[PDB]
């Protein structure tokens, strides 16, 4: 014979708790991801961006190592 | 059912072999006790809301997570409420019955947001149905106080929660209370009732104000929710063979896609109506009832005429046959009544609350085509012929024409 029902209150926030914000976790990873990416993407054109990330990458990074001749430049 | 007390409450069990147990607490408290019309459907609708110990809202969150589930009903004699779940889980049933029955807090926003609401959807949903209403009347016009009062609140008249904190005070109390276990161990129940229900009002019976009184007359309700008519005939002397006399006389199809073989069932061929006989004992008093509802007022007309005609048929003569058939009929009808829980719940809570031993179906009398012939004839030469058209009840029959 049960006398009481068996259960417990999970801590909870604003309507959120532990076993569901864990769910999502890796749903904010790949949120993180695709910002990062589309961040990166929008400022491949700044100089800074190509000399200090893009350029780094190995193999692909020579996409972004070009030099003007100097017979070519103004400035 | 083993009828045992326990800390003064009568307890009624009945061990079985399944998973599941039905606990039911019975009370003294139906429409014809009411105090004031309505009470004892809200009273009803009150059971289970928040108590001191256990809100409403917890309670329906906990019943959930044993997978239980509630039923409750009024009647003009009892409220039943009755609870289905697991064989083990009776302890916490047994305590939230003691919860209710002790400690309801009768709030007033309860009432107006939950309760009353409630009670008018319920009612709504039964007048769907026009022979619910023929019925009702009948029972208005026939008994006019105590059976007459009508068991549903209604929006006419008005309950308070004063009106109903009396009537619950009255009520809820160890002298108008029967617990009926359906599937439960009977001394484990008996254990558990002691401890929880020990502290309970002992309080007194509740009584019918006023002796109950027999009358005749017409009861013309014009709805449009469809066509229906009751005739009606109070009995003075509950008698047993009334059940026989309500399953011959019958009106129901036994098949599907059939008519039927019983006389009232005879008296609809051609039309697209449907009748059914009707016995209600209530201790000190009876209605014989044959409802006829359908789409067509004139189709009814025609059905009412048969109706009368085959119960005076039925006072002329009987046969052997007709008279075995009754029988029959009438031993499945108890059969079925003491297997359902909502009714084997009652017919308990009628034994232990009054003292009317309960007629098992295998000792259901036999009455012979005399006895039946003279049941019929008593009705067919009642004094007080009730009538109780509802919808167009301008081509409706009424009471002098039949
Ligand atoms: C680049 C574009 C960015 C779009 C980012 C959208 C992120 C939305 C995440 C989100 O809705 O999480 C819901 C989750 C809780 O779940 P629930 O309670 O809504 O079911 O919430 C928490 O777990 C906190």
């Amino acid at each position: 014979y049960v006398k009481k029902p068996s259960y417990k209150i999970v801590p909870h926030f604003l309507g959120f708790n532990i076993p569901t914000v864990s769910k999502w976790i890796p749903i904010f990873g790949i949120w993180g991801a695709a910002a990062g990416i589309g961040a990166l993407f929008l400022i491949e054109g700044v100089p800074r961006t190509r000399q200090d990330i893009l350029s780094k990458i190995p193999i692909i990074g020579e996409h972004w190592i070009r030099e003007i001749p100097a017979s070519d430049n103004p400035f | 059912f083993s009828t045992a007390e326990a800390a003064g409450v009568k307890v009624a069990a009945q061990d079985g072999q399944s998973p599941i147990s039905d606990l039911s607490v019975v009370l003294r408290g139906g429409s014809r006790y009411a105090t004031v019309p309505g009470v004892s459907h809200i009273l009803e609708k009150f059971a289970f809301q928040n108590t001191v110990p256990k809100s409403a809202l917890r309670f329906v969150r906990e019943l959930e997570l044993f997978g239980g589930k509630l039923y409750t009903h009024t009647t003009r004699e009892h409220i039943v409420l009755r609870t289905q779940f697991l064989k083990q889980d009776l302890p916490y049933f047994v305590d939230a019955f003691a919860n209710v029955l002790k400690e309801t807090k009768f709030q007033q926003f309860e009432l107006t947001e939950r309760v009353a609401p409630v009670a008018e959807l319920d009612l709504l949903k039964r007048e769907s149905d026009p022979a619910f209403t023929a019925l009702e009347a009948a029972h208005e016009v026939a008994f006019r106080t105590g059976l007459g009062n009508s068991v549903y609140a209604q929006g006419y008249s008005p309950v308070t929660l004063e009106d109903v904190k009396e009537f619950a005070r009255q009520v809820y109390a160890k002298q108008n209370v029967a617990v009926v276990g359906n599937n439960v161990v009977p001394a484990d129940l008996q254990q558990l009732v002691g401890t929880a229900f020990a502290d309970l009002q002992e309080g007194s019976k509740v009584t019918q104000a006023g002796t109950t009184t027999l009358h005749g007359g017409e009861a013309r309700v014009r709805t449009s929710t469809g066509n229906a008519l009751t005739i009606a005939l109070p009995i003075a002397e509950p008698k047993p063979v009334y059940h026989a006399l309500a399953s011959f006389l019958g009106g129901p199809a036994s098949m599907p896609w059939s008519v039927g073989a019983s006389p009232l069932a005879q008296a609809t061929v051609g039309t697209h109506t449907s009748v059914k006989a009707t016995y209600h004992n209530y201790g000190d008093a009876g209605l014989f009832a044959i409802t006829i509802k359908g789409d067509s007022p004139a189709e009814i007309s025609q059905v009412a005429h048969k109706a009368v005609q085959a119960l005076k048929d039925t006072g002329a003569e009987v046969t052997e046959e007709q008279a075995a058939r009754a029988y029959a009929k009438s031993k499945f009808a108890a059969a079925e009544a003491f297997e359902n829980p909502d009714s084997s719940a009652s017919v308990i809570g009628m034994e232990l609350l009054s003292g009317v031993s309960r007629i098992a179906p295998e000792n259901v009398q036999k009455f012979t085509p005399a006895e039946l012939s003279e049941a019929a004839a008593q009705l067919s030469a009642s004094a007080k012929p009730v009538v109780a058209a509802v919808g167009q009840v301008h081509a409706l029959p009424f009471a002098d024409e039949l």
